[PDB]
C-alpha cells in the first residue's frame, strides 16, 4: 500500500509551497557540508559529516515549525540510509503522539510495591536486557502464596539475557524453554505473552499496538522494511494527514520524501537529495533543476552577514548551481549572463569573485566573456587604463590587449608623458620581475605571456621619463632605438614612422649596431607599399598638431619639414645623418 | 595557392605569375625546369591579370590590381624596376590586354567601374587616353591585329558586365576611340571574358564567355553570329591559340575544354582560372604550374615530313606547283590516288591485285578447299581454280566460268558467281572484282559499296584509301586523311567555293607542322597561303619565334632561304629576339640590310656599351658608311667624335670639337629618363675634360661642382 | 730617403700652417707618407681638417691608392669612405661596393649586410641620375668585309681623310644601378635564407 501513500504524498506537497524562512548560518553550514561532500568526489566520513550537519540542525532548533518536522524527516532518512534495527531503536528514543514512554518507564522503576501498570510497562519495554534485569528483581509479594515462580522468572531472565546465525540458535533455545515451561492466574498468561513478544511472533507484537511506529520498530534490507509497513498500515493505528511523509521515508519512495521536504520551508531538502544522489538510487522536470531554481532564486536576494571568510557574494549560488546530470552549464550561462546584464558597475570585487567561482570548474569561456565584457565596461572615456588593460589581458583576446596598447602608445605620440601622475595607480606595476612573479601566481600561462607584452610601452615611457653622467643618456637612446626596432619588426605598427622620426631627429641632423638596425628599419619601411605608408604619414600629420598637450626641437624641425606654400625628407635626413654618424663613430679604432 | 593568371613570354622561356596575396612571382621555364628568380610586391588588393610586352619594346610587364592601380614593370640591366603607376579606376581592374607592335606601344585597361583607358607609351613617360565603357562595369578587353607587316619598329573589343559587348575603333579625328558597330545581347548573364583571334584570315573570330553559355562570333565584312553550345559550371576565362586557330575555354570543372573548328560550321571539342595558350604552341593550366602541349592527333609525321621535305627540295629552286608522280615515291597512297582519277586507266585492277598479292599470303596459311575461296577473295583465280580442281569436283566448271565473264563453300562461290559473307581489308576489292566486268564500271562498285556499308556494320574504319576511293564518286570533302594530295586534287578535279577554308586548313596544317618541333617546313607551308598580308605577317612572326630558338652558316640559313624567304624578315626577326637577349645583338640587324631607323636607334644600345674604343670606332664607322634615313646624323656622329677627343689629349680645338660638344649637349638634353645614357655621356664628357677645356658637357651636381672647385683653384 | 725625415719633421699638431707648406711645394709625394703616419696614429683627425678641395684631391688619390693594396683589417677604406662622406657620396658608395666585392672574395653577415645597408643609405643620400658606378669571334672580320661591301655601294672628304688617319692610329668597367644593387641585396638575402 506504500505506493498509494506515495501517490497521496505526491498530491500533498502539490498544494504546499516553498519559503526560505531560515537564517544565514543554516544556509552557510548547509552549503558548506554540501561542498565538502561534493569536492571529495570510503563514504562513511561523508555520513559522519552529514551527522554533524544534523547536529548543527538540532543546535539551530534548540537555539530557537517546518524546520522541526523537515529536520526529523532528514534525520530519519539519513539514519535509514546509514545495524538497522539498532539505529531504529536508537531513533525510538526521540519521538516523531501526545506524550512519552521513556519518562514513564524511568518513573516506574522505583516502587514500594508492584504496580498494576507494571506488566504493560514490561510489554512496552520489549537497554532491553537491562530493562529485563529490573524485572528479574521485581520483588513480588502481592496478595502471593508459594508452593517455584522465582525459579521460572529467573530462568526467563537468564534466557532473555543471552544475546542482549546466532539469532536462529537463540530462537531455537527460546522454543525449547517454551516447551519446558509449557510442560511445567494472571502471572502465567503474562509471562507467556511476554515470552511471545521476546520470541518475535506476529501474534504478540501486533497485540501491543499503542502506536503504529511503535509496532513497526518492535518487528538489514529494504524488503524486510516494506514487509514491516505492509503489516503495520493493514491494522488500524496510523493517522492520515507529516505522517504520510514518514510513511514515505520508511517506504522505498525516497523521491516523494524529497518532494515533501521541498514542500517544507527548508532548502535542506536539496541537501537530503544531495545525500540521496550519493547513496540511494533513482512543475518542471525532475528534482535536480527544481532545487536549482529554488536555491538560485533564494540566494538572489539574500546577502547574509559577514562570515569568518568572504562568501563579493554570489558564491554559494554558483557552487550549488554546478553541483547537479551534466546540464549545469546551461543554467550557469543563464545566471552568469543575468549577472552580466547588471555587471555594469565600477567594482573589481564582483568580477574577481565571479572569476574565482567560474574558474573552479571546467568553464573558462564564461569567465572569458565576463572579464572581456568587463573590459568593455571599463572602456569609458579615458581612465583606469591598465586595470582595464589587465582585464583585457586576462582570458585571452591578445589582439584586444595589443589594441589597447596601440591606443595607449598612440596617445603617447599625440601629446610623451601619456600615462602620468594618478594614472600610475592604474598601472603601478613599476617592477617588471616582482609584479609578474606576484601576478602569474594565479594563471602562469596567461599573466606571464600577456605580461610579456608590456615591456615595450614600459621601457618606452621609461625613455620618455629619462629625457650616472652622459653615458646613461646613450643607454636610454639605445633602449629607445631597441624598442622602436622591436615595434618595427611587425612589417614586411602604423604609429611607428612618427616614433622613428622623433628618434631620427634625436640621433643626428647636421652604438654602431643600432644605426644598422635603424637603417634596416628605414629600408623595411621604404619598400612596404601603398597600404602601410599612407596611414603612417596620415598619423604623422596628426602628431605634429598638439591638441591634448628635446622634443620641442623635434616638433619644430618636423613642423618646418612638412611646411608648404599655398615624410620622405625626414628619411633623407636619416640617411644623411646616420651616414655622418658612421663617418664619425664607426672610425673608432684602437 | 590562389593564382588568378599565368602568362608565358613571347619565346616561352620566362613565366609570369600573379596572385591574391599581393605577390607577383617571376619564373624561368625551360620545359620542366622551374627556376624561381624574382618576386615583386606593392599592391593593396589582389593582382588579377599580368601581360608580357612585345620584345621590340623591351621586357615590360603590365599588372592590374584589385585596388584599381596599374603597375608597369620593366627590367633594367638585369634588374627589375617599377617605372610607372596608372590609377584611374574606382573599382578593380580585371584584365589588361597588350597591344600589337604594329600599332605602337599601347595598353588597354578594363575595369568594372565604367571606363576603359588606353595607355600610350611616349618615348619618355606615359601618355594616357581616357575612354568610357559600360555602366554596369567591364571585365574583358582584347586587341585586334591590323593589316601590316612589321617586327623591329587598330581596333579592340570590350566585354561587358551589362550583358553585352562592344567593339572600339581608333579615331584620330577626335583623338579618341569611336564605336562604329555595337553587338546586341550575346548572352543573358554577365559576360565573363572576351578574346580576339590572333590568327590572320579573311574574317576575325571573337570568343565570348559568360549563364554557362559561350558565343563565338565570326566577324566577316558584315554582321557576325554564333552557335551557343549549352554545355552548362560557369565559364570564366577564354584564351585563343595561334596553333591551328585553337580556342581554349575555361570554367569551374577542374579542366580546360579545348575547341577546334570543323568545316561544317560547328566546333569540335578535343575562385579563378586564367589560362593562356603560349605562342610556342603550348597550353598553360593553373593547378601552380601548367605546361600542356596541344596539337592535332594523327599518324606520325616524320615520314610525311620526309616526303614533304622531298617535295620542297624538288620544287623550290627559283624565287610553285603540286605534282603527282613527281613526289609519289614509295608510299602507295600517292601512286594509288594518282591513277584513281582515271577510270581504271593505269591498271586499277592490277595495283590492288598486287596489294592482295602481298596480303592474301597470310590468309592462305593454316588453311586446309577453303584456301580456294580464300584465294578467290584474292585477285588471282588461277590458284583458286587449281584448288577447286583438286577437290570439289565439277565446281571448277563454274569458277572458271566466273573468271571469264548444303554447304558454305558452294553458297559463297555461287553468291560470288552472280553478299560478302566474311570481313577483310580486301572486301571492297573482292566486291569490285565480282560486281563489275559486266559493264566494267568503277563508280558503280564504289557507290554500291557505299550504300551497302550504309546498310551494314563495321565497314572500312579509319582509312586513307577510304577517302581516296570515295573521292571519285561525288567529288567533295568527307574526313581527314598530307595536304599535298589535297591541293593536287584541287588542281585537277575536286570541293568548290571553300577556297578560304582551304586556306584555313593549310594554316591549320601549318601550325600543326609548327608544333611538331619544326620551323623550316612550317615556314614553307606558312608561305603557301592565299592572301599576301596574311602570309607576310604569319611568316614574319613565325620566323620571329623560330629565330628565337638560325645562324649565318648554310645548315640552317640556306635551308631557310631555299624555301624562298627573303633575307629581310629572317634577320630582322632574329635581331628582334636578340634585343631581349646585348650591344653586338643589334649588329646583326645592322649588317642585315633591314635596319634603317633601327640602326639609327642602335646608338641607344651603343651608349652603355662604351665600358673598348676600337670596337665603338668600328661600329661608328658602320654607321658612318650608312648616311641614310629622323636621321640626325650630326648628333649620331658624336659616338665617333668621342674617341677623337679621347686620343687627342691640348694643342688646339678641332673646330669640330665644339660640334661634338653641341651634339653631346643636344643628346644630353634629348635623352630622357635613361640613367644609363646620361651616365654614359657624363663619363665620356669627363673623359674629354682632362684633355681639352671642356666647358660644356657638365651634368651631375657633385662632379661638376667639386671638379670645377678644384680646377679653378 | 729624405722624404722620411721631412715627414718626420712635419710633426703635425694644430697647425693651419703646413697647408701653406703644401701649396708652396715640386712633388708632394711625401704627403702620402705623413698621411700614412696620420693613419698609423690616432685617426679621423684628417677628416676634421682640410685646406682646400683641390689639395684634397691629391690626398684622396693617395688614400685610394692605399686602398688598392687590399691590406681583413681594411682600415683606410673605411676612413676613405668617411672623407668621401663629406663630399663625393657616390664615390663613397662605389668604394664601399669595391669593398663588398673584396670581402666576398675572401662574420660575413655583420659585414656584408651592413655594407649593403650603408650602400642603400648612400644610394638614397644621392639624388637620381647619379647612381652611376664604375666597379672595375670572327665577327669583326664580317664587320670590315661588309664595311668594304657598303663603301663600294655608297669638306666631308677631309673628315673622312682624318677618320682614315685615326683609323691608322688604331690597331673593364661595370654599371651598378639603383635597382641593380637593390635586387642584388635581395638575392644575397635570398641565398642566405636558402641556407
Amino acid at each position: 500500500s506504500e505506493y498509494r501513500y506515495a501517490a497521496l504524498a505526491k498530491d500533498a506537497y502539490q498544494q504546499m509551497g516553498t519559503a526560505p524562512v531560515t537564517e544565514p548560518p543554516q544556509v552557510i553550514l548547509g552549503t558548506e557540508d554540501l561542498l565538502s561532500r561534493l569536492y571529495d568526489e570510503k563514504m562513511d566520513d561523508t555520513l559522519a559529516t552529514a551527522a554533524a550537519q544534523l547536529a548543527a540542525l538540532w543546535r539551530e532548533h534548540v537555539d530557537e515549525t517546518p524546520f522541526e518536522k523537515a529536520n526529523y524527516l532528514a534525520n530519519l532518512a539519513l539514519q535509514i540510509h546509514h545495524p538497522l534495527p539498532q539505529t531504529l531503536f536508537r531513533w525510538l528514543n526521540e519521538y516523531h503522539m501526545y506524550g512519552s514512554q521513556v519518562d514513564d518507564i524511568l518513573r516506574h522503576r522505583p516502587s514500594p510495591a508492584c504496580h498494576s501498570l507494571f506488566w504493560q510497562a514490561v510489554f512496552i519495554a520489549l537497554k532491553v536486557g537491562d530493562a529485563a534485569r529490573l524485572l528479574d528483581q521485581a520483588g513480588w509479594g502481592h496478595v502471593y502464596a508459594y508452593v517455584n515462580v522465582q525459579r521460572a522468572v529467573d530462568e526467563t531472565i537468564a534466557v532473555l539475557e543471552s544475546c542482549p546465525t546466532l539469532f536462529r540458535v537463540r530462537a531455537r533455545g527460546l522454543l525449547e524453554h517454551l516447551r519446558r515451561f509449557a510442560e511445567g492466574w494472571e502471572i502465567y498468561e503474562n509471562l507467556n505473552i511476554v515470552f511471545d513478544i521476546v520470541l518475535g511472533q506476529q501474534g504478540a507484537i501486533l497485540e501491543a499496538a499503542q502506536d503504529w511506529l511503535e509496532a513497526t520498530v518492535g518487528l538489514a534490507n529494504s524488503e524486510s522494511y516494506l514487509d514491516r509497513l505492509a503489516r503495520a498500515f493493514h491494522t488500524a493505528v496510523e493517522s492520515d494527514f507529516v505522517e504520510i511523509g514518514m510513511a514515505c521515508v520508511f517506504e522505498d519512495n525516497i523521491k516523494g520524501v524529497i518532494g515533501l521536504l521541498r514542500g517544507w520551508s527548508l532548502p535542506i531538502a536539496a541537501a537530503v537529495a544531495e545525500i540521496a544522489s550519493l547513496g540511494k538510487w533513482l512543475e518542471v522536470d525532475g528534482i535536480k533543476d527544481s532545487t536549482l531554481v529554488q536555491y538560485a532564486q533564494a540566494l538572489a536576494d539574500y546577502e547574509g552577514l559577514s562570515s569568518v571568510q568572504d562568501r563579493d557574494g554570489w558564491e554559494l549560488s554558483i557552487s550549488v548551481l554546478g553541483r547537479m546530470p551534466e546540464r549545469s552549464e546551461e543554467m550557469v550561462r543563464d545566471l552568469v549572463e543575468h549577472l552580466v546584464q547588471q555587471l555594469h558597475v565600477d567594482s573589481n570585487a564582483t568580477v574577481d569573485r565571479l572569476w574565482f567561482l567560474l574558474n573552479e570548474l571546467g568553464m573558462i569561456e564564461f569567465a572569458e566573456d565576463t572579464t572581456e565584457t568587463y573590459g568593455d565596461i571599463l572602456a569609458r572615456d579615458s581612465h583606469r587604463y591598465g586595470e582595464a588593460m589587465w582585464y583585457y589581458a586576462l582570458a585571452h583576446r591578445p589582439n584586444k590587449v595589443r589594441e589597447v596598447m596601440n591606443l595607449l602608445t598612440s596617445y603617447s605620440l599625440i601629446q610623451p608623458p601619456a600615462n602620468d601622475l594618478d594614472d600610475y595607480l592604474y598601472k603601478l606595476l613599476n617592477d617588471r620581475k616582482n609584479t609578474l612573479e606576484q601576478c602569474a601566481s594565479q594563471d602562469m600561462e596567461a599573466a606571464e605571456l600577456l605580461g610579456k607584452m608590456l615591456s615595450g610601452y614600459a621601457s618606452l615611457r621609461q625613455f620618455y621619463d629619462i629625457r650616472p653622467h652622459a653615458t646613461p643618456l646613450s643607454r636610454r637612446k639605445q633602449a629607445a632605438t631597441a624598442l622602436i626596432s622591436v615595434i618595427a619588426s611587425s612589417d614586411d605598427e602604423d604609429f611607428l614612422l612618427a616614433l622613428l622620426g622623433e628618434a631620427l631627429v634625436f640621433v643626428s641632423d647636421p652604438t654602431l649596431d643600432q644605426i644598422d638596425v635603424l637603417l634596416k628599419a628605414i629600408e623595411d619601411l621604404q619598400a612596404v607599399g601603398s597600404r602601410v605608408y599612407n596611414a603612417c604619414d596620415e598619423f604623422l600629420q596628426l602628431v605634429l598638431a598638439s591638441a591634448p598637450g628635446g622634443s620641442s626641437l623635434v616638433a619644430s624641425q618636423l613642423q618646418r619639414s612638412l611646411s608648404g606654400t599655398g615624410g620622405e625628407d625626414i628619411m633623407r635626413r636619416l640617411r644623411l645623418g646616420l651616414a655622418k654618424d658612421l663617418a664619425g663613430l664607426w672610425l673608432a679604432e684602437a | 595557392d590562389m593564382i588568378h593568371d599565368a602568362v608565358l613570354d613571347y619565346y616561352g622561356r620566362r613565366l609570369a605569375t600573379c596572385s591574391s596575396d599581393r605577390t607577383i612571382k617571376i619564373f624561368e621555364i625551360e620545359g620542366e625546369t622551374q627556376r624561381l628568380t624574382e618576386t615583386l610586391k606593392g599592391h593593396d588588393g589582389a593582382v588579377w591579370c599580368v601581360s608580357w610586352a612585345h620584345p621590340k619594346y623591351g621586357n615590360i610587364l603590365a599588372s592590374a590590381g584589385y585596388d584599381g592601380k596599374v603597375l608597369i614593370w620593366r627590367e633594367l640591366n638585369g634588374a627589375w624596376q617599377r617605372i610607372f603607376d596608372f590609377a584611374l579606376h574606382k573599382a578593380s581592374v580585371n584584365v589588361v590586354s597588350w597591344s600589337p607592335h604594329e600599332a605602337g606601344c599601347l595598353l588597354a585597361c578594363a575595369s568594372s567601374d565604367g571606363n576603359v583607358s588606353v595607355l600610350e607609351f611616349r618615348d619618355n613617360s606615359w601618355e594616357h587616353s581616357i575612354f568610357h565603357a559600360h555602366g554596369l562595369g567591364v571585365n574583358s578587353v582584347s586587341w585586334a591585329p591590323a593589316t601590316s607587316p612589321g617586327s623591329i619598329v587598330r581596333r579592340f573589343v570590350t566585354g561587358g558586365s551589362d550583358n553585352a559587348l562592344k567593339i572600339w575603333a581608333y579615331d584620330p579625328a577626335t583623338n579618341t576611340y569611336k564605336l562604329e558597330r555595337e553587338p546586341l545581347t550575346g548572352h543573358t548573364d554577365w559576360v565573363r571574358d572576351v578574346a580576339w583571334s590572333p590568327t590572320v584570315l579573311q574574317k576575325s573570330y571573337i570568343a565570348s564567355a559568360s549563364d554557362r553559355t559561350v558565343r563565338i562570333w565570326t566577324s566577316d565584312p558584315a554582321n557576325p553570329l554564333q552557335w551557343n553550345c549549352k554545355v552548362l559550371a560557369a565559364v570564366w576565362r577564354v584564351s585563343w591559340s595561334l596553333s591551328g586557330n585553337v580556342l581554349a575555354a575555361s570554367g569551374g570543372d577542374n579542366k580546360v575544354t579545348l575547341w577546334k573548328e570543323n568545316l561544317k560550321g560547328e566546333w569540335e571539342c578535343v575562385t579563378n582560372w586564367g589560362p593562356n595558350g603560349l605562342l610556342v604552341t603550348t597550353h598553360h593550366g593553373e593547378p601552380a604550374d601548367g605546361t600542356l602541349a596541344a596539337s592535332e592527333e594523327s599518324v606520325g609525321s616524320p615520314e610525311n615530313l620526309a616526303r614533304l621535305q622531298r617535295y620542297i627540295d624538288s620544287v623550290s629552286f627559283k624565287e610553285a606547283s603540286p605534282e603527282f608522280r613527281e613526289l609519289a615515291q614509295g608510299d602507295p597512297s600517292w601512286e594509288l590516288a594518282s591513277l584513281l582519277f582515271d577510270d581504271n586507266g593505269y591498271g586499277l585492277p592490277a595495283f590492288w591485285r598486287q596489294l592482295v598479292s602481298e596480303a592474301t599470303d597470310r590468309a592462305l596459311a593454316q588453311e586446309p578447299e577453303e584456301k580456294a575461296i580464300i584465294c578467290l577473295a584474292g585477285n588471282r583465280v588461277a590458284d583458286a581454280c587449281g584448288y577447286l580442281l583438286a577437290a570439289g569436283n565439277f565446281r571448277l566448271a563454274t569458277l572458271v566460268s566466273g573468271i571469264g565473264m548444303f554447304s558454305q563453300p558452294v553458297r559463297a562461290i555461287y553468291e560470288l558467281l552472280a553478299r560478302f559473307g566474311l570481313d577483310w581489308m580486301r572486301s571492297f576489292g573482292l566486291r569490285l572484282f565480282y560486281t563489275t566486268g559486266a559493264t566494267a564500271n568503277v563508280a558503280e562498285a564504289v557507290r554500291s559499296f557505299q550504300a551497302d556499308i550504309e546498310q551494314d556494320k563495321e565497314p572500312e574504319p579509319d582509312s586513307a584509301l577510304w577517302s581516296l576511293l570515295k573521292a571519285f564518286a561525288n567529288q567533295e570533302f568527307d574526313w581527314s586523311d598530307g595536304w599535298l594530295l589535297t591541293k593536287a586534287i584541287y588542281a585537277t578535279g575536286k570541293g568548290q567555293d571553300a577556297a578560304e577554308k582551304l586556306d584555313k586548313a593549310s594554316l591549320a596544317y601549318a601550325s600543326a607542322l609548327t608544333a611538331q618541333s619544326q620551323w623550316v617546313p612550317a615556314t614553307f607551308v606558312l608561305l603557301q597561303l592565299s592572301d599576301a598580308a596574311s602570309r607576310e605577317a604569319a611568316v614574319r612572326d613565325h620566323l620571329g619565334r623560330h629565330a628565337r630558338r638560325p645562324r649565318n652558316p648554310n645548315s640552317a640559313f640556306s635551308s631557310l632561304r631555299k624555301f624562298g624567304v627573303p633575307e629581310t624578315w629572317i634577320w630582322e626577326a632574329k635581331a628582334l629576339d636578340f634585343r631581349a637577349r646585348s650591344q653586338q645583338e643589334f649588329l646583326a640587324l645592322v649588317w642585315a640590310q633591314n635596319y634603317s631607323e633601327a640602326n639609327q636607334a642602335f646608338v641607344h644600345r651603343v651608349g652603355p656599351d662604351l665600358v673598348d674604343f676600337r670596337r665603338l670606332f668600328r661600329f661608328a664607322q658602320l654607321l658612318f658608311k650608312v648616311k641614310g634615313k629622323q636621321d640626325w646624323d650630326r648628333g649620331a656622329a658624336v659616338y665617333l667624335l668621342y674617341p677623337m677627343a679621347r686620343l687627342q689629349g691640348q694643342h688646339g680645338l678641332d673646330k669640330f670639337d665644339h660640334q661634338l660638344f653641341d651634339g653631346l649637349v643636344a643628346l644630353r638634353g634629348q635623352t630622357h629618363g635613361d640613367i644609363r645614357q646620361e651616365a654614359a655621356i657624363a663619363d665620356m664628357a669627363e673623359d674629354l675634360i682632362r684633355c681639352r677645356g671642356g666647358d660644356p658637357r657638365l651634368f651631375g651636381l657633385l662632379p661638376e661642382d667639386v671638379r670645377s672647385k678644384y680646377m679653378r683653384a | 730617403m729624405l722624404s722620411r725625415l721631412f715627414t718626420a719633421a712635419t710633426s703635425i699638431s694644430h697647425f693651419e700652417e703646413a697647408h701653406s707648406a703644401l701649396l708652396s711645394m715640386m712633388q708632394k709625394s711625401y704627403l702620402r707618407r705623413l698621411v700614412e703616419k696620420m693613419c698609423e696614429t690616432g685617426q679621423s683627425s684628417e677628416l676634421i681638417t682640410l685646406p682646400f678641395s683641390g689639395l684634397q684631391t691629391k690626398v684622396d688619390d693617395i688614400l685610394v691608392e692605399k686602398c688598392r693594396a687590399t691590406r681583413v683589417p681594411y682600415h683606410q677604406i673605411l676612413y676613405a669612405w668617411r672623407i668621401n662622406h663629406n663630399d663625393y657620396r657616390g664615390g663613397a658608395a662605389i668604394l664601399l661596393d669595391r669593398l663588398q666585392k673584396l670581402r666576398r672574395a675572401g662574420a660575413l653577415d655583420t659585414q656584408v649586410t651592413r655594407q649593403y645597408l650603408l650602400l642603400i643609405n648612400a644610394l638614397s643620400c644621392v639624388p637620381p641620375q647619379e647612381a652611376y658606378i664604375l666597379e672595375d669571334d670572327d665577327l669583326e672580320a664580317d664587320i670590315d668585309e661588309l664595311e668594304k661591301k657598303l663603301d663600294v655601294e655608297g669638306e666631308d672628304a677631309a673628315l673622312i681623310e682624318k677618320m682614315k688617319r685615326f683609323s691608322t692610329r688604331n690597331g673593364a668597367r661595370r654599371l651598378l644601378m639603383l635597382a641593380d644593387l637593390r635586387k642584388q641585396y635581395q638575392q644575397e638575402l635570398d641565398r642566405i635564407v636558402a641556407i
